[PDB]
């Protein structure tokens, strides 16, 4: 998007902020633009960030297997692009979540683990 | 009509004229990507096309004659 | 969240820590 | 006229990161493409060929701008640049002519169609990227 | 302060400490377990 | 029973939260520092300036922000040694 | 994210950042090193049973 | 007697070796960086450039590599405090 | 010494490495030149500090 000079990237959504007739855009704490006013229609729109985070690969070692599962940290499983499991720590893909319990093997975070169980 | 072929691990060339011993070196250059779709032309009736270049060309051929 | 900054979750939840503490209490008493 | 049976395979090179493995005699025996799936990307991140068990914070990610809008000004006249570029008489340098430009749509196509241009030096901008910025005054 | 030595007999009421005392048949005079410890790093 | 009355103290736990929050708030704020650059935002420069000129500008903004990351990581290592020494004391008392 | 903190979205920047040697990767590694020890700290204090 | 079987563990000792080897391998590799200069070799600069401009290019490389040494020495001091704390624990147990 | 562009200092000695006919010089781990091939005589020589 570009709003009369403001160049950026993000998702545009209906806002609930109220600008003073002379203001064009707003910024949040830490001084980053978080709302704009459309020059043509004069409506206030929020700008939310395009999802991100690190990507890590979980591997048992090529001398055990070549399978792998991937956890996208605090990414919803609907905004990533079998076994898909949503946890409070992110989106876990490639492992099935069970209700049993074993000893930690490969820590995944927040109480969850994984291993090459048959 | 086109006809494709999976190139598994092909077109890996020596990046520079430097001797290196048992060393895993991480380079970044123009390479043909792994497990890709190369195009399998025949040109034999006689129809050879004028193809683009765009960044290099990997060109394989299997011919016992000299054509 | 910020411009490339992220906070990772702990491996142990606070429920699991509470279970270690109750085990120490039950063992001792 | 008459030929045999030709066949050739054509593929195109792309800018990629590889991890090549040179053995004792300086020959390449194996390579890993660091953008294929996930275990070869992990092996190229670690700079090793053996990956022990655990999460390996490999790459990163971030969805991509789908389309692209451009809400701009309303329209307006044109701010006539030919008032300042085609006046019959220019004032001398001790009392130099000044003009403020009001709001308009500023086609810089004109102002290019003038002369062989002995000097054309922008400083805070570049003339190839002049038709996208929007200055206030 | 001083460098102590064990007596020649090396028989302490049964307890057998040969795996932690030096091996006289070595140039280095390490113990059997110390030889493993320097072979892993 | 009197222990609850003394609670309803934990400043040592709030200080850990504060120190990290302050380093993350400072790290982000250091991006609005021209550091000696026409503009303090990247795209503007890399999009209102040629391709060989913007070089100098962005090169000027990279060294400054790279120094910011070195400051941040060095302090996290020094501060993590202090919480580690505290965790060792807590484990020993346990 | 070293690349997103410094450059930020821009792609002309990425080729310039690859100049500054590995100053970038070292940073990431140190930060993650502070990540593995923080979970071990907790296990040593509480996981004694 | 069972102790040998469990050995034939010492990862804490290998980590000390690895951390120093990695800092020495990185310190040397940081010499092949241009830091935004025309070249990375202080002789090649002169071979293809006049002094007035060569002093600037060499000064950039000097600053970059001097920063490398400051990073190296700061980390050795922070890491030496950790091995010192370990040596104090080992002496106390002794 | 200077070997077709490679400028440096050191002691030249007979090597026992084997370069691939297209390679001019070699580097060691940590990316420093440790062997060259003499452009005129085509012999591989180690460079010690
Ligand atoms: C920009 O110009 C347009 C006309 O080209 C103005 O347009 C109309 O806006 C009203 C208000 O929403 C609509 O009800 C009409 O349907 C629009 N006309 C057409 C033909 O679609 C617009 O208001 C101007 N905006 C500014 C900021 O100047
Ligand atoms: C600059 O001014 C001159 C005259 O003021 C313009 O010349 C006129 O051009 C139109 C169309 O080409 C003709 O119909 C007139 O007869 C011309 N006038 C004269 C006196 O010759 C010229 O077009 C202007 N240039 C620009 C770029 O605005
Ligand atoms: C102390 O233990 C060692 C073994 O750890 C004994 O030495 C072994 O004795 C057996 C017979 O009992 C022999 O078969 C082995 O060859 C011996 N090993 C070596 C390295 O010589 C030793 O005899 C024990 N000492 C006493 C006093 O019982
Ligand atoms: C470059 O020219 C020189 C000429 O001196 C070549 O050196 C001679 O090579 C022959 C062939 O092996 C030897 O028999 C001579 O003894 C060499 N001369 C001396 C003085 O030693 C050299 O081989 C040439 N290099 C290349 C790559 O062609
Ligand atoms: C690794 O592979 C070797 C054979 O090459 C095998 O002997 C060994 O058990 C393997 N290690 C593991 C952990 O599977
Ligand atoms: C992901 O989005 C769906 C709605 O599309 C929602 O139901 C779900 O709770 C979300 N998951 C998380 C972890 O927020
Ligand atoms: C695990 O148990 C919960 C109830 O505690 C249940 O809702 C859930 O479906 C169970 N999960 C599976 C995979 O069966
Ligand atoms: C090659 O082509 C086939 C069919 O056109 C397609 O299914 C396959 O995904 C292609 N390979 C790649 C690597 O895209
Ligand atoms: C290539 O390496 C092998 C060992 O992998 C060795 O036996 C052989 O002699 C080498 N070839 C040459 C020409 O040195």
């Amino acid at each position: 998007f570009n709003f009369n000079g403001l160049t950026g990237t993000g998702v545009l959504t209906e806002s609930n902020k109220k600008f003073l007739p002379f203001q064009q855009f707003g910024r949040d704490i830490a001084d980053t633009t978080d709302a704009v006013r459309d020059p043509q229609t004069l409506e206030i729109l929020d700008i939310t960030p395009c999802s991100f985070g690190g990507v890590s690969v979980i591997t048992p070692g090529t001398n055990t297997s070549n399978q792998v599962a991937v956890l996208y940290q605090g990414v919803n499983c609907t905004e990533v692009p079998s076994n898909v499991f949503q946890t409070r720590a992110g989106c876990l893909i490639g492992a099935e979540y069970v209700n049993n319990s074993y000893e930690c093997d490969i820590p995944i975070g927040a109480g969850i683990c994984a291993s090459y169980q048959t | 009509p086109p006809a494709y072929t999976n190139s598994f691990t092909r077109g890996v060339y020596y990046p520079d004229k430097v001797f290196r011993s048992s060393v895993l070196h991480s380079t970044q250059d123009l390479f043909l990507p792994f497990f890709s779709n190369v195009t399998w032309f025949h040109a034999i009736r006689f129809d050879n096309p004028v193809l683009p270049f765009n960044d290099g060309v990997y060109f394989a051929s299997t011919e016992k004659s000299n054509i | 969240k910020f411009n490339g900054l992220t906070v990772l979750p702990p491996l142990l939840t606070d429920e699991m820590i509470a279970q270690y503490t109750s085990a120490l209490l039950a063992g001792t008493i | 006229w008459t030929a045999g049976a030709a066949a050739y395979y054509v593929g195109y090179l792309q800018p990629r990161t590889f991890l090549l493995k040179y053995n004792e005699n300086g020959t390449i025996t194996d390579a890993v493409d660091c953008a294929l799936d996930p275990l070869s990307e992990t092996k190229c991140t670690l700079k090793s060929f053996t990956v022990e068990k655990g999460i390996y914070q490999t790459s990163n990610f971030r969805v991509q701008p789908t389309e692209s809008i451009v809400r701009f000004p309303n329209i307006t006249n044109l701010c006539p640049f030919d008032e300042v570029f085609n006046a019959t008489r220019f004032a001398s340098v001790y009392a130099w002519n000044r003009k403020r430009i009001s709001n308009c749509v500023a086609d810089y196509s004109v102002l290019y169609n003038f002369a062989p241009f002995f000097a054309f030096k922008c400083y805070g901008v570049s003339p190839t990227k002049l038709n996208d910025l929007c200055f206030t005054n | 302060k001083q460098i102590y030595k064990t007596p020649p007999i090396k028989y302490f009421g049964g307890f057998n400490f040969s795996q932690i005392l030096p091996d006289p048949s070595k140039p280095s005079k390490r113990s059997p377990i110390e030889d493993l410890l320097f072979n892993k790093v | 029973g009197k222990i609850q009355d003394s609670l309803s103290a934990l400043g040592k736990l709030q200080d850990v939260v504060n120190h990290n929050a302050q380093a993350l708030n400072t790290l982000v704020k250091q991006l609005s520092s021209k550091f000696g650059a026409i503009s303090s935002v990247l795209n503007d420069i890399l999009s209102r300036l040629d391709p060989p000129e913007a070089e100098v500008q962005i090169d000027r903004l990279i060294t400054g922000r790279l120094q910011s990351l070195q400051t941040y990581v060095t302090q996290q290592l020094i501060r993590a040694a202090e919480i580690r020494a505290s965790a060792n004391l807590a484990a020993t008392k346990m | 994210d070293c690349t997103m903190y410094i450059c930020g979205d821009s792609t002309e920047c990425s080729n310039l950042l690859l100049q500054y040697g590995s100053f970038c990767t070292q940073l990431k590694r140190a930060l993650t090193g502070i990540a593995v020890e923080q979970d071990k700290n907790t296990q040593e204090v509480f996981a004694q049973v």
